[PDB]
């Protein structure tokens, strides 16, 4: 509760964009928070199979509502739950305030850095990160450079 | 002493070439009578015995878990992740 009052709404981009990490974010995030209400689908195919099965062999009305019933159920105790998705909602939301305190900093600094932002891209033609690249700088003089 | 008698007398003489053939519909039909009464209704106390422990003591069972911190990249406008282990713990108690 107070890391979804501090993000205050999730969008679906932020979602996919997790999904690099966490293919299952959005399966998780479902079963964590009361967003869609969700039903059955595999539960109730399954029911269905059993009930043309059923049909197919004469068995009574009861027994097939019995079988469509008991797959829907066993859905359900598997989906509601699920205390791991809560885990990794919270490992979620903490990526994405971290990811929207940065998205901010950059609104905020954009004018600042726009002239300077044409020069580094008239002169680098790399898309990659300045930090990854000066870290990398750093370890190239650490390793090539005449200590003298 | 209960005169036990006839019953003794069956247990020490009984026929070793005797036997019935089983109707196989009939017998998958008492099996799958039991399978029926057992997953549909011992199933919920063995799941609830199996879950509720981790629905009410979740903590134990995700021991490790991971922590970010971000910095901006202006001039690519991206944004840098840095990840952290950390042990599941409580919090704010
Ligand atoms: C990832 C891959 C997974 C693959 C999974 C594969 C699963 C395969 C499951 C196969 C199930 C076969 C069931 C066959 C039932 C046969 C029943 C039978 O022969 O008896 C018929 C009898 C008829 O009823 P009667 O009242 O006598 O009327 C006369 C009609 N002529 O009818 C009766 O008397 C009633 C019969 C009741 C049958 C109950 C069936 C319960 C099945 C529970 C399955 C649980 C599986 C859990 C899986 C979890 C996975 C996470």
């Amino acid at each position: 509760l107070r890391r979804k009052q501090q993000l205050g709404k999730i969008y679906p981009e932020e979602v996919s964009s997790y999904t690099q990490i966490n293919p299952d974010i959005a399966n998780d995030l479902n079963l964590t928070f009361n967003a869609k209400l969700l039903w059955p689908v595999r539960g109730m195919t399954v029911g269905a199979g059993f009930f043309a099965f059923a049909h197919l062999f004469n068995l009574p009305y009861s027994f097939r509502l019995g079988l469509f019933v008991l797959p829907t159920a066993v859905e359900l105790a598997f989906t509601w739950g699920n205390k791991t998705s809560q885990f990794k909602s919270i490992e979620f939301m903490d990526y994405l305030l971290q990811y929207r305190v940065s998205k901010a900093l950059l609104e905020k600094n954009a004018k600042h850095f726009a002239e300077k932002k044409a020069a580094y891209q008239k002169e680098i033609n790399s898309s990659q990160s300045v930090q990854d690249l000066y870290n990398q700088l750093i370890t190239l003089v650490s390793e090539q450079a005449p200590s003298e | 002493m209960l005169d036990d008698t006839k019953y003794i007398q069956m247990a020490q003489k009984f026929p070793r070439n005797v036997s019935v053939q089983l109707n196989k519909k009939l017998f998958v039909t008492r099996t799958w009578f039991r399978n029926y009464y057992f997953v549909g209704v011992f199933g919920i106390f063995a799941y609830f015995i199996y879950n509720q422990p981790k629905i009410f003591a979740p903590f134990s069972g995700y021991p490790t878990t991971v922590a970010y911190k971000a910095q901006p990249d202006f001039l690519n406008d991206q944004v840098i992740f840095y990840s952290q282990q950390r042990q599941n713990t409580l919090k704010n108690f």
